RNA sequence: UUCGGAUUGGGGUCUGCAACCCGACCCCAUGAAGCCGGAAUCGCUAGUAAUCGCGGAUCAGCCAUGCCGCGGUGAAUACG
RNA sequence: AAAAAUGUUCUAA
RNA sequence: GCCCGGAUAGCUCAGUGGUAGAGCAGGGGAUUGAAAAUCCCCGUGUCCUUGGUUCGAUUCCGAGUCCGGGCACCA
RNA sequence: CGCGGGGUGGAGCAGCCUGGUAGCUCGUCGGGCUCAUAACCCGAAGGUCGUCGGUUCAAAUCCGGCCCCCGCAACCA
């Protein structure tokens, strides 16, 4: 529970061990490391509670995170589906939303394959 | 066809018909009123078809009230078989009525209207009724 | 009963129209 | 929808990006050469004929 | 690999520059 | 997982009269399935297969991971 | 010295 | 006289409370050289009458009509 | 309302006796092999157990009533 929400894992450098938090890819960790000057090669077990409370701090509050980016998504989807434009619908029915095919793919967005019976062919005789 | 819809024991020893209805003898909901002047089981069917009688008199119009219920089972040996070997079964159910029940009243409808409906309501019936009007000794219970 | 395929169900002639 | 279509990629267009090329000789919308001003199968017809400069079957 | 956008590799893939590979 | 880079949020760039349906690319964030694939099944006998990148036609742009070429590195095995 | 059944009608250009 | 059962499309029949299916007959599409077959589409109906229950009945309950049948000396 | 048995995936059978579990063969659906069909091989789906009521913490399983389906019996007179 150590920032944010998150208890980043010891035993790992700490530019890794911030990724692990809800909204901080490798680039954000680049910054808060130097703008706070932390070595990025101190595994987290080895920081000073100096370092993890100057961190912490910067971190908390340059950019949002675990639980309130979480909202903002959800608001932004939220919020496409009320007007009803076309990213919308996507949502609503689960579909791609960024133009793909779905014909023939798209089962990350659409799940296990549902199959079903198919056109019989032709007895002979 | 009219019957409980659950009971407790399905068949019931046969009554005695004494004395004057326990309660229900006074206009309590329409106009007119048949009364009864003997005492009888009125069965399920006999109740349905004055029903009918009255309900096609009025051409689907009024109302109509049946203030007996047939919730007492009736019992029947099948054809042809000696006495004993236990009860028969139940064939039907039946209303006790005794003199002086309402078992049917109607109203929303005319004095005239209501008159001729119990009177065939009446020829259903294995008893001698009477058709009666709500007095104000009906209103004073 | 207009051009190509399918058939409009007229000889020779289909569904589509111009 | 031949010859007005033929016609149409002629005329000069209401707007740059709806010019397109097509086959001087058959008339093709695919598969059409710059450099030739001619589909693919033109400009196989008219090389086998030599009527091409220069223009030789290639081998290596 | 050469599906991932954020590397050299998958600039050398899609035949792209940018910060994960300048020029 | 510093494997994988699908999906989705946001923010830009460009071509183009115009990128909702329906473009490519960039950066932040997100970071799915996938742990080597059932029955079955394809290619290749040498500078070949495998692996690496480069170019061109079409073309404003591009859905090219396709196609036609180009060289780098460079095997295994054939009893019959 | 043989595991393993079958191929609708008319047409044979 | 009394008991049971059937009545739904042009024909043969499904159907268990919100006026409905099939097959087959006919036509069209796909398929084919053209058929057969297979797959799709189209028209089919007061669900026999009458009363009742129900907001609502082809559907549950009663009757009727027509058809189809069932009763049983006797020691 | 003489006696007996039965009602469970689409078909035919287990499970019940002994309460906690639904099973086997075919069939159906998807994919292989084949020029193609069948046979064959790899996967998958489908039954709240006739019904209503009770007993139980829990009912296909135990107990009652109802519907339906087979079977057996009806002698002396
Ligand atoms: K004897
Ligand atoms: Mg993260
Ligand atoms: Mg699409
Ligand atoms: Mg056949
Ligand atoms: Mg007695
Ligand atoms: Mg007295
Ligand atoms: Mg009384
Ligand atoms: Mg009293
Ligand atoms: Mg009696
Ligand atoms: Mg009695
Ligand atoms: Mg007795
Ligand atoms: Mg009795
Ligand atoms: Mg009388
Ligand atoms: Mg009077
Ligand atoms: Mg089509
Ligand atoms: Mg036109
Ligand atoms: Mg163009
Ligand atoms: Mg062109
Ligand atoms: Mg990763
Ligand atoms: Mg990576
Ligand atoms: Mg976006
Ligand atoms: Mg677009
Ligand atoms: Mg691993
Ligand atoms: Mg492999
Ligand atoms: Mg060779
Ligand atoms: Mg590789
Ligand atoms: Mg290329
Ligand atoms: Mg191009
Ligand atoms: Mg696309
Ligand atoms: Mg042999
Ligand atoms: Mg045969
Ligand atoms: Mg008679
Ligand atoms: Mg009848
Ligand atoms: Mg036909
Ligand atoms: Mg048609
Ligand atoms: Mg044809
Ligand atoms: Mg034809
Ligand atoms: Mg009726
Ligand atoms: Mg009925
Ligand atoms: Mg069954
Ligand atoms: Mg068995
Ligand atoms: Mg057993
Ligand atoms: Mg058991
Ligand atoms: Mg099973
Ligand atoms: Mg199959
Ligand atoms: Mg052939
Ligand atoms: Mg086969
Ligand atoms: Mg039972
Ligand atoms: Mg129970
Ligand atoms: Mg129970
Ligand atoms: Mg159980
Ligand atoms: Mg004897
Ligand atoms: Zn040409």
């Amino acid at each position: 529970a150590r920032i944010a929400g998150v208890e980043i894992p010891r035993n790992k450098r700490v530019d890794v061990a911030l990724t692990y938090i809800y909204g901080i890819g490798k680039a954000r960790a680049k910054e808060a490391l130097e703008k706070t000057g932390i070595n990025p090669a101190t595994r987290v077990k080895d920081l000073t509670e100096a370092e993890v409370v100057r961190l912490r701090e910067y971190v908390e509050n340059t950019w949002k995170l675990e639980g309130e980016l979480r909202a903002e998504v959800a608001a932004n989807i939220k919020r496409l589906m009320d007007i009803g434009c076309y990213r919308g619908l996507r949502h609503r029915r689960g579909l791609p939303v960024r133009g793909q095919r779905t014909r023939t793919n798209a089962r990350t967005r659409k799940g296990p394959r549902k199959t079903v019976a198919g056109k019989k062919k032709a007895p002979r005789k | 066809m009219l019957m409980p819809r659950r009971m407790k024991y399905r068949k019931q020893q046969r009554g005695r018909l004494k004395g004057a209805t326990k309660g229900g003898d006074y206009v309590a909901f329409g106009d007119y009123g048949l009364v009864a002047l003997e005492p009888a089981w009125i069965t399920a069917q006999q109740i349905e078809a004055a029903r009918v009688a009255m309900v096609r008199h009025f051409r689907r119009g009024g109302k109509i009230f049946i203030r007996i219920f047939p919730d007492k089972p009736y019992t029947k040996k099948p054809l042809e078989v000696r006495m004993g070997k236990g009860k028969g079964n139940v064939e039907g159910y039946v209303a006790v009525v005794k003199p002086g029940r309402v078992m049917f009243e109607v109203a929303g409808v005319t004095e005239e209207q209501a008159m001729e409906a119990l009177r065939i309501a009446g020829h259903k019936l294995p008893i001698k009724t009477k058709i009666v009007r709500r007095d104000a000794y009906d209103e004073a219970q | 009963s207009k051009k190509s395929k399918p058939g409009d169900g007229k000889f020779g002639r289909g569904v589509k129209r111009g | 929808a031949r010859k007005a279509l033929i016609e149409k990629a002629k005329r000069t267009p209401k707007f740059k990006v709806r010019a397109y090329t097509r086959c001087v000789r058959c008339g093709r919308a695919r598969s059409v050469y710059r450099f030739f001003g001619l589909c693919r199968i033109c400009l196989r017809e008219l090389a086998h004929k030599g009527q091409l400069p220069g223009v030789r079957k290639a081998s290596w | 690999g050469k599906g991932d956008r954020r590397t050299r590799r998958g600039k050398i893939w899609r035949g792209t520059y940018g910060k994960y590979r300048p020029r």
